[PDB]
């Protein structure tokens, strides 16, 4: 009766993410006053939150509840790859977007000229390139698939596969994902926090009689709190193949796959998207 | 000095009934009423736009 | 001393109640409404720089012509969204267009107090200045044309003067009203024409004559747009407070009050239908109504932009009306 | 009849073309409206951020000081008077008043007729736009000015921030309200203004100098035309310069006045920025350009929700 109560669990939650994501993207799309530059970043994100939401979460969930993979071997390969693409994707997008933050707060005559339709495309095109790059292409070519003799036997059978990754692909992957994104975006929050009180201390001085820290704490922690966990347990089970357990790995992924569902909470706060959402519901 | 001027000229201007003014405007109004494409639904080929 | 001019404008204000038999509602009570109207936008019309003021329909109705702070008046060809002319201006703002009559010349008036005539139509298709127009001090509030010859414009030094291009100079003046006059409209016979201002006095001027004719003072705040009825003997204006009122010509006095207790913005442009049956009135609400005249009540909203509304126009051949917000979205709607 | 489509298209294809280099030149530029009031001195600040016929001007100038002088002894040599009076040689004439004890006290009593401060000092011995680029920014500033009603500040919802000039030293004038309080209620219009909802205000306090040559003398006591300044004190925070502290205590409170309602009135996307400004001073320019670029970060901070 535990694995009913999952399944349902898992498919309110794909429903909720796919909801969010679907509004968020038509909230963007319809409305000609909501489409500007930085918000070209928030498609780009619904787009892959809706696209790993959509594929990857429902066919997880039935991978866990069945407990055996009853489609072939390419389609769980064509899984795999996109749901790394997808999450690869995603946190990139989240960094480009801290990035943009960063260049409009820092330097804000330069953000003007910097920033175009154009340059928004071309930066979106060249993320969503080098996420294709960086995780679909050795999944198709076998790169990835595990030397040791444990779960060859699986990836050869059809019956069920599990992720089993050698030790060298899984790092770079990670790296890539996860790591390198996660200091470009503390380096610029932890900028633009410092800007923030530098204005607060200004305005306090001139006018003679913080906010922004409860916004940047939970614009880094929800990120950090649904991926760093999984990440790190990534880099440490290729380490040390004894250390953990098929579970932990399992409910790290799931609580890092959540992050795309809360995300439109977190980032779509503005005043022009509540609008967009109370006047088309 | 010169509004008194432009108030002693338009003081004394015939005035009609406002009945008569109504009357004739609604009569202007319903006998140009069909020609409207906003008043009628236009119909979809004469329609330029669509 | 001024207890003449007081006696004399309690006296007019007696004739206009002594002339008053029955209220426009109370004969109009018998007709029929004309029930919910929906409109939608049939086309939308994008790429322009900043926020826009003005927009005159061509005669021909195909093409259309608005004007913005970005420096350029450009001309839109309605059909098929396509801007047929960009001309640059050399005052950065403008606060009025006017379409020629005739299509050949397009006229400017912006902030700095001098009126430009373009020629849209010339050899080897480039677009110059043909003559600008004298002085006024102040802003240009609005600018039509009577011909291709002569404008009439408006501004803020609380006088409206039409003008001969050819010589230009003030042909003729019409002075006497207290406050900044905003906003003008010909009639169909062009013979008349009258003049809304901010001192919430609007008046009708004679072309020949050059003195003000009849003046009406309904209104309690400043009106910023006015609009002939298509007969040519009744006229309304948008005023700063909700209210929008229209005036009988004949009947000297303010026939109906349109106003609603919701609507508490501002009105910014007034335009009749072609039957005059509609009266499309823009407002500050980001919004407009399409109000009809004889009813007083509410056919329909009309909702599409994200600014306030700044101008309107309904075609000669009445096919549909066009509208201009600051969202610089000029979308036209049938 | 598809010619005049392929036309039509080529047409709107290069008019887009240069609409883009069009907009991109828009977008790169700032917009200041420099809202200055009459005889605030935003003449000086103008020249000295931009830094014969026209000695032909101050001479005209001058005259119409003289004229203004003139008036003002009527709403209290004599031939050169009349012959001044009646012009409403000549320059002999011309420095032959102002010799007269009565129109030395004239000058000296300004409180009665307003007169040019720069053409008086040499006496006794229509839009302007103005493109000035700082830092490889492109800044491009206008004046709009008279008129009570003030329609055309409505017009200006694009620009940046409002550059407000006006003199402190203009407390001791006298109109049927003083200007500096005129100034104060003219502030607060712009500021409590309904389309103004998202632009801020850089203001001058011009002839700070003269201010301080008016509050040494005791001719005039600023309790005396502004009674809230006799219990008003120095704030604990100041910024002190080489002047004597009644000077600085009255430039805080002239301040402080304009700064009461800025900060009553609007929280957010409504910020003042008060800088005391010299006669001489050059560094102004400087001052607006960082007070801008606050201007846009602090929009930004407001915008995200960092605030
Ligand atoms: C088992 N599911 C996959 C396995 C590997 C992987 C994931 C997410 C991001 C990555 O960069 C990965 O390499 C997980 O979603």
């Amino acid at each position: 009766v535990w694995v009913v109560g999952m399944g349902i669990v898992m498919s309110l939650i794909v429903l909720a993410i796919v909801f969010g994501n679907v509004l968020v993207i038509t909230a963007i799309a319809k409305f000609e006053r909501l489409q500007t530059v930085t918000n070209y970043f928030i498609t780009s994100l619904a787009c892959a939150d809706l696209v790993m939401g959509l594929a990857v979460v429902p066919f997880g969930a039935a991978h866990i509840l069945t407990k055996t993979w009853t489609f072939g071997n390419f389609w769980c390969e064509f899984w795999t790859s996109i749901d790394v693409l997808c999450v690869t994707a995603s946190i990139e997008t989240l960094c480009v977007i801290a990035v943009d933050r960063y260049f409009a707060i820092t330097s804000p005559f330069k953000y003007q000229s910097l920033l175009t339709k154009n340059k928004a495309r071309v930066i979106i095109l060249m993320v969503w390139i080098v996420s294709g790059l960086t995780s679909f292409l050795p999944i198709q070519m076998h790169w990835y698939r595990a030397t040791h003799q444990e779960a060859i036997n699986c990836y050869a059978e059809e019956t069920c596969c599990d992720f089993f990754t050698n030790q060298a692909y899984a790092i770079a992957s990670s790296i890539v994902s996860f790591y390198v994104p996660l200091v470009i975006m503390v380096f610029v929050y932890s900028r633009v926090f410092q800007e923030a009180k530098r204005q607060l201390q200004k305005i306090d001085k001139s006018e003679g009689r913080h906010k922004a820290l409860k916004t940047l704490g939970i614009i880094m922690g929800t990120f950090t709190l649904c991926w760093l966990p999984f990440f790190i347990v990534n880099i440490v089970h290729v380490i040390q193949d004894n250390l953990i357990r098929k579970e932990v790995y399992i409910l790290l992924n799931w609580i890092g796959y959540v992050n795309s569902g809360f995300n439109p909470l977190i980032y779509c706060r503005s005043p022009d998207f509540r609008i967009a959402f109370q006047e088309l519901l | 000095r010169k509004l008194v001027e432009q108030l002693k000229m338009e003081a004394n201007i015939d005035r009609i009934k406002v009945s008569k003014a109504a009357a004739d405007l609604m009569a202007y109004c319903e006998a140009h009423a069909k020609e409207d494409p906003l008043l009628t639904p236009v119909p979809a080929s004469e329609n330029p736009f669509r | 001393l001024r207890q003449e001019a007081e006696q004399l404008k309690n006296q007019i204000r007696d004739a206009r109640k002594a002339c008053a038999d029955a209220t426009l509602s109370q004969i109009t009570n018998n007709i029929d409404p004309v029930g919910r109207i929906q409109m939608r936008t049939r086309r939308t019309l994008r790429g322009h720089l900043a926020k826009i003021y003005a927009m005159h329909w061509g005669t021909d109705s195909r093409l259309l012509v608005s004007a913005s702070q970005d420096g350029k008046l450009i001309i839109w060809d309605s059909y098929t969204t396509n801007k047929v002319h960009a001309i640059p201006l050399r005052s950065s703002w403008v606060m009025t267009c006017a379409y020629a009559p005739s299509g050949n010349y397009v006229a400017c008036g912006g902030l700095d107090n001098i009126c430009s005539i373009y020629n849209l139509k010339t050899r080897e298709g480039n677009v110059r200045v043909s003559r600008e127009l004298a002085g006024h001090t102040g802003y240009l509030s609005c600018c039509r044309f009577l011909d291709d010859n002569q404008i009439v414009t408006s501004s803020g030094d609380t006088t409206c003067a039409l003008w001969d291009i050819e010589t230009g100079q003030q042909t003729t003046t019409f002075t006497g009203h207290t406050g900044d006059v905003m906003s003008l409209s010909l009639a169909p016979d062009t013979r008349l024409f009258v003049s809304g201002a901010c001192d919430a006095s609007a008046k009708l001027w004679d072309v020949r004559e050059g003195m003000c004719r009849q003046t009406f003072t309904g209104h309690e705040s400043d009106i910023n747009a006015i609009c002939f009825f298509p007969n040519g003997n009744a006229f309304a204006t948008g005023s700063d407070d909700a209210t929008c009122r229209l005036f009988d010509l004949r009947a000297d006095q303010e026939l109906m009050t349109y106003s609603h207790d919701n609507i508490i913005c501002g009105i910014t442009s007034v335009s009749f239908s072609k039957s005059g049956r509609l009266l499309l009135a823009g407002y500050d609400d980001f919004n407009c109504n399409v109000w009809d005249a004889l009813k007083a009540d509410r056919a329909g909203v009309l909702a599409g932009h994200d600014n306030r509304v700044s101008c309107l126009g309904v075609t000669d051949d009445g096919m549909a009306v066009a509208t201009g917000s600051w969202d610089s979205f000029l979308k036209i709607w049938n | 009849q598809r010619n005049e489509e392929k036309a039509q298209r080529e047409a709107n294809k290069k008019i887009e073309k240069q609409l883009q280099k069009d907009k991109q030149v828009y977008r790169a530029t700032h917009r200041l409206l420099l809202l200055g009031a009459g005889e605030s001195g935003k003449s000086t600040i103008v020249k000295q951020m931009r830094i014969a016929t026209k000695v032909q001007d101050i001479k005209n100038n001058l005259k119409e000081a003289i004229e203004t002088i003139v008036a003002a002894m009527s709403n209290l040599n004599q031939f050169r008077v009349d012959y001044i009076l009646s012009v409403m040689e000549f320059y002999e004439h011309a420095k032959a008043l102002w010799e007269d004890e009565g129109v030395r006290a004239c000058y000296e009593r300004s409180n009665e007729y307003q007169l040019i401060d720069c053409a008086q000092y040499f006496l006794d011995k229509g839009i302007f736009e103005t493109k000035f680029q700082v830092d490889k920014v492109n800044f491009h500033m206008f004046d709009v000015g008279r008129d009570e009603r003030r329609k055309w500040i409505q017009c200006f919802n694009d620009v940046t921030a409002i550059i407000f000039v006006v003199a402190s030293s203009s407390y001791n004038m006298v109109i049927r309200t003083n200007r500096l309080q005129e100034a104060l209620n003219l502030f607060k219009s712009i500021w409590n203004n309904r389309w103004l909802r998202t632009i801020s205000v850089i203001l001058f306090l011009n002839k700070q100098d003269l201010l301080a040559e008016k509050v040494l003398a005791g001719k005039s006591k600023i309790e005396d035309y502004f009674p809230e300044f006799a219990r008003y004190t120095t704030p604990e925070d100041a910024t002190p310069e080489p002047e004597d502290p009644r000077v600085t205590r009255a430039k805080y409170f002239i301040r402080d006045e304009f700064l009461r309602i800025s900060t009553a009135s609007g929280d957010g996307r409504h910020y003042c920025y008060p800088h005391f400004t010299c006669a001489v001073d050059t560094e102004n320019i400087r001052r607006v350009f960082n007070d801008c670029r606050d201007i846009i970060q602090r929009m930004h901070l407001r915008q995200y929700e960092l605030l």
